[PDB]
């Protein structure tokens, strides 16, 4: 059986039942069956949103790569307004996120289309719909459903690296990667930073602390900068 | 059988090692009694944790004001606070006594009749604050996590965890108190300083802590 | 019986003589817990071979190269080619990752004894660990260990000992008299009466800070002498 750790003993609440069950909980913060099943459908909708967000961000810098992923909210000009756009997203992800949270809490009871009563979601699971929201499946569901969590890890951390990389040196993930090829022996995070008993030098931040976006002037600051090593 | 603070010495009789951090340690035999000690167990925890929270943003503090950031220093940042925004401070006073006055009022009343304010009084809330032990309140609210409710070995480490880290913290915050009354910066500054010459930069050299040095 | 390390005194009950180089030694009773018996001696297994390999580089070092002070090899200006004047950030990321890896294997080796033997790419590749420290395999490609076992790993751990005082007293020569183990020995051999521990000591030749590159490394001698 794959785990975090080869040779280690997983814990008592893991017993590699759900899909991509490593056995890697060192908090126990999934001893408790109602966390659980709680923290699955936020790993879930994790994995996906991160998945989407590294898929556009990527996609982002190939077609335009004059424009900045990070400045991406600022230097974008629409004919809808910032705060149409605004209410928009919020009623439309408030919705979706109502129905998502309802079927949590109460399982095949928002599965009814209300505009047409024929249209039906056949019964699944919680955190994965099915039906319409599938219409294609190429292979195994478990299979398949282990590959979307791992992916879906992996997008997560690539997210949090784009966001550090892009407030460490103000370049894009492509922009990040040539220059990381460049000279991968001055170019790493231990190559622009150190700490030492006598001395602590951190890099510094690119990002400006304010952006005047029609002179309101958003403080954009780096995460957590003082603690930057 | 179970370490003590006194190596040799026999533990008291009103500890027995059941509450967490037990080492035995009571020469005043201040907690002798059962609801004394009960009243002091949850007494060491809210300082424990108050502590905790005090030391977390005076470090945090400490190493924005070291770094270029512009943090002021723990000792100065309710006036910072109350001069740069339009802040009244006795109306903030106000509010926190008021906000505090309910929470421990609560929890007061709580620990006078264990399980009363989960009657439901309180805008229809029960189990949120049905309370698990004492100085150890359970439930979705202050513990949405639910590892109070899970592993029961996990739970006393991490209860004991909690204990020994309010003590350290407890510590922590005088030693604040003290740097700043006998050397005038704040504890990263001292902590620079020393770091910088700990054969002549300590206590023993400050002029103030050994009087006569 | 094995012979003991003092004439008259009595071994302790958990040193019966099963591991190598067992002399009845441990005056602060370190042995009592025998999982720290078992850890202390993968401890001394690391300590033992990382001091041979020390010893063994500085004598070679000192012979093929001796212009270059050891001390302070450690300098990026003191680099040989191509590697002068290197970034020192990527090569500690590059003993950071290696290291962190293999290190992680041999603690999860200790924790659960015969639980990473396997190749965790290539399926089929194993080792054979016999005991705890001592994986072989692929680690000792020759097959020395299909003999006398015993006197072999005796050999290692007091070879390992000595190798540790020795580099230990490199050390101290460096910070006291500023030169190789070499070099000093030929400068006692010049005169014995003159360049001793007698005079040399309560000198630290070791400076007080240096600059590598940007940061600035703090660094002290072992005894508070003169620097
Ligand atoms: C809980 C411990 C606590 C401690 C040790 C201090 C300590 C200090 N506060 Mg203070 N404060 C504390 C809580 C609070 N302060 C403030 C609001 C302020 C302001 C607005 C100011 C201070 C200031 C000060 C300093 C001047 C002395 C003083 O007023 O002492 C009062 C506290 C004690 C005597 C100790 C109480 C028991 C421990 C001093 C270093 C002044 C400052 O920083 O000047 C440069 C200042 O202007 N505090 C609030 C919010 C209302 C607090 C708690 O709710
Ligand atoms: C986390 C999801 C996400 C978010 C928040 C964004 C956000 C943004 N993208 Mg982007 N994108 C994404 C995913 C995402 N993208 C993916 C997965 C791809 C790969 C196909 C792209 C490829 C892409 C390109 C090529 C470009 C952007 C651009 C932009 C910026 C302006 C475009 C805009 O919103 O106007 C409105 C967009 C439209 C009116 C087009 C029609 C929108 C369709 C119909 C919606 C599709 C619905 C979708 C399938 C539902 C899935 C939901 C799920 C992701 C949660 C904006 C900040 C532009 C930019 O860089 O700015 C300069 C741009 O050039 N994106
Ligand atoms: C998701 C994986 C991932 C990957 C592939 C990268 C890759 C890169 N990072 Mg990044 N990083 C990551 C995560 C990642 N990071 C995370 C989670 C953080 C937050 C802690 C950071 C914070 C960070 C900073 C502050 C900086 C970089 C920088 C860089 C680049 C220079 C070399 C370097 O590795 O520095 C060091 C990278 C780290 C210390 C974190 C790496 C740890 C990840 C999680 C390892 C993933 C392991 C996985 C098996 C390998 C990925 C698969 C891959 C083969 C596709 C390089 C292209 C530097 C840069 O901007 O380039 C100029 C830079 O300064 N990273
Ligand atoms: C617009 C107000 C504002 C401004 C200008 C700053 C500015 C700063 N903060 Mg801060 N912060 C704020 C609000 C603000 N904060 C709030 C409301 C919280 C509570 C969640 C925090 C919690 C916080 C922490 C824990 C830390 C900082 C730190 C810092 C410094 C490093 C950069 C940074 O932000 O890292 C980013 C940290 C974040 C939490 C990002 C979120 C902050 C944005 C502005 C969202 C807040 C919007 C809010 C609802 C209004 C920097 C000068 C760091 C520091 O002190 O250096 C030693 C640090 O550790 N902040
Ligand atoms: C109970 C302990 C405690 C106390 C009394 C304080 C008190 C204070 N903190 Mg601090 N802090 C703490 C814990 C504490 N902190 C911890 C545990 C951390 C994480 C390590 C921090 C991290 C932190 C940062 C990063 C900053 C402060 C700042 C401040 C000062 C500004 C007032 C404020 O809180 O902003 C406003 C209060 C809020 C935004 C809370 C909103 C309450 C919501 C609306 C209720 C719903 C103030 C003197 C700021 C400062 O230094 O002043 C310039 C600053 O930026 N703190
Ligand atoms: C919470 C633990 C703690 C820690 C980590 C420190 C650390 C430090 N203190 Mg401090 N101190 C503490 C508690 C602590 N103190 C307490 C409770 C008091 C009130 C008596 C003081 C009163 C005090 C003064 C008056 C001064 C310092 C100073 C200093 C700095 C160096 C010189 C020195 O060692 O003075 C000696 C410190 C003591 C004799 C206090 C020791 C008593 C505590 C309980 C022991 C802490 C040791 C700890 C258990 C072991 C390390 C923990 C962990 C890493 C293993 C240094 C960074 C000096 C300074 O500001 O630098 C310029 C200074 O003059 N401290
Ligand atoms: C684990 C023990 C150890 C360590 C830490 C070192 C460390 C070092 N050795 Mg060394 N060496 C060792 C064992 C060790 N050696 C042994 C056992 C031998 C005998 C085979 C040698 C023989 C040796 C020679 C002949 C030289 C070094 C050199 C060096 C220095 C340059 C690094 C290098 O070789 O470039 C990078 C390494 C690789 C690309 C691989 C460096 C500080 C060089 C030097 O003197 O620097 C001035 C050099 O000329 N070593
Ligand atoms: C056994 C007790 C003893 C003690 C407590 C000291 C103490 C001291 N010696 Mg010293 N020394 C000793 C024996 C001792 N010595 C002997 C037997 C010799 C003859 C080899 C020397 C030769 C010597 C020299 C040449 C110097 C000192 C110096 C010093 C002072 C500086 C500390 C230092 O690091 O220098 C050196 C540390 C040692 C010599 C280690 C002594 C350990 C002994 C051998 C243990 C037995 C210090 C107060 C220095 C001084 O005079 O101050 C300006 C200095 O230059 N000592
Ligand atoms: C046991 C016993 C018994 C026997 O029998 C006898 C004897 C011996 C006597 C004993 C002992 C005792 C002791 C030791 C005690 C101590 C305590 C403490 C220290 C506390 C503190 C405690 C402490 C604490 C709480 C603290 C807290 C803190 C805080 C909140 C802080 C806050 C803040 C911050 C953040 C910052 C800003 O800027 C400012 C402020 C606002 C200020
Ligand atoms: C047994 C016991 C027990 C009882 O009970 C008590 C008592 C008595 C205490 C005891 C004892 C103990 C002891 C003796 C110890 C010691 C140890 C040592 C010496 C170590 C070293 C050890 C040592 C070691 C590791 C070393 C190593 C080395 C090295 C790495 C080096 C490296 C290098 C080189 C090559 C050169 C170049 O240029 C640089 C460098 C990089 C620098
Ligand atoms: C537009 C007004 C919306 C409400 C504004 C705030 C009113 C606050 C009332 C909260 C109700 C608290 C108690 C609620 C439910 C009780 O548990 C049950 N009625 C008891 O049977």
């Amino acid at each position: 059986r794959p785990l975090w750790l080869p040779g280690s003993t997983p814990p008592a609440h893991l017993k590699g039942d759900l899909p991509g069950d490593f056995g890697f909980d060192p908090l126990g913060l999934g001893a408790n069956a109602e966390s659980l099943k709680w923290f699955k459908e936020s790993e879930l909708v994790h994995s996906r949103w991160a998945m989407a967000a590294v898929a556009g961000i990527l996609v982002q810098e190939i077609v335009r790569p004059d424009v900045f992923w990070y400045n991406a909210g600022k230097e974008v000009e629409s004919p809808l307004g910032p705060l149409g756009l605004l209410a928009v997203e919020f009623f439309l992800m408030h919705w979706v996120e109502v129905r998502r949270w309802q079927d949590l809490r109460k399982p095949g009871s928002v599965d009814q289309d209300p505009i047409f009563s024929q249209y039906k979601l056949p019964p699944h699971e919680v955190g994965y719909p099915g039906g319409v929201f599938a219409p294609f499946i190429p292979g195994d569901l478990a299979e398949l459903k282990v590959k979307e969590i791992k992916n879906g890890r992996l997008a997560m951390l690539a997210f949090v690296g784009f966001v550090m990389a892009a407030q460490v040196t103000g370049k894009g993930p492509i922009a990040a990667l040539q220059e990381h090829l460049a000279d991968p022996w001055g170019t790493t995070i231990f190559s622009k930073a150190a700490v030492v008993p006598g001395q602590a030098v951190a890099p510094p931040c690119k990002i400006p602390a304010s952006v005047s976006y029609k002179g309101i002037e958003i403080p954009t600051p780096c995460f957590l900068q003082g603690l930057w090593p | 059988v179970r370490p003590v603070w006194f190596p040799g010495n026999p533990p008291p009789a009103h500890l027995d090692g059941s509450l967490a951090g037990d080492y035995g340690f009571d020469p005043l035999f201040l907690g002798q009694e059962p609801q004394t000690l009960k009243w002091y167990v949850q007494a060491e925890l809210v300082h424990g944790r108050f502590a905790m929270l005090g030391a977390a943003g005076i470090i945090l503090t400490s190493i924005g004001a070291k770094v270029g950031l512009g943090f002021p220093e723990w000792y100065d940042a309710g006036k910072v606070v109350v001069e740069k925004n339009n802040i009244d401070f006795p109306t903030l006073m106000v509010i926190q006594f008021y906000l505090m006055g309910w929470a421990e009022t609560k929890r007061w009343y709580d620990f006078k009749n264990p399980g009363s304010q989960a009657d439901g009084s309180f805008l229809g809330f029960t189990e949120e604050f049905k309370g698990l032990e004492n100085g150890y309140p359970g439930g979705r609210f202050f513990d949405p996590m639910g590892l109070s409710r899970g592993d029961a070995a996990k739970y006393q480490e991490y209860k004991q965890k909690e204990v020994k880290n309010g003590r350290l913290a407890m510590i922590a915050c005088l030693g604040f108190a003290a740097q700043y009354a006998a050397t005038g910066k704040g504890p990263l500054d001292n902590l620079a300083d020393h770091l910088a010459d700990p054969n002549h930069v300590n206590f023993a050299t400050n002029g103030v802590s050994i009087p006569i040095a | 019986d094995r012979k003991l390390w003092a004439p008259g005194v009595v071994a302790p009950e958990y040193l019966k003589g099963d591991l190598a180089g067992d002399y009845g030694w441990d005056p602060l009773g370190l042995g009592a817990d025998p999982t720290a018996l078992k850890w202390y001696r993968q401890s001394e297994l690391q300590h033992a071979r990382w001091a041979m390999l020390g010893v063994a580089g500085v004598l070679v070092q000192e012979i093929v190269k001796p212009d270059v002070y050891f001390y302070e090899a450690g300098l990026p200006q003191n680099l040989p080619e191509p590697f002068t004047n290197i970034n020192m950030g990527g090569l500690l990321a590059w003993e950071f990752i290696l290291m962190h890896w293999v290190e992680v294997r041999r603690w999860q080796d200790y924790k659960n004894f015969g639980s990473v033997n396997e190749d965790p790419i290539f399926k089929g590749n194993k080792v054979p660990n016999p005991e705890m420290g001592y994986p072989g395999g692929i680690f000792d490609p020759f097959g020395f260990s299909k003999g006398n076992l015993k006197e072999l790993q005796t050999k290692e751990i007091k070879n390992g000992r000595l190798a540790m005082i020795a580099y230990m007293a490199f050390i101290l020569q460096a910070q006291a008299t500023g030169k190789g183990p070499l070099a000093a020995l030929s400068a006692h051999l010049s005169n014995p009466f003159g360049n001793n521990i007698l005079k040399n000591i309560g000198t630290c030749t070791v400076p007080h800070s240096v600059d590598v590159q940007g940061l600035t490394i703090p660094l002290t001698c072992l005894w508070p002498g003169s620097q």
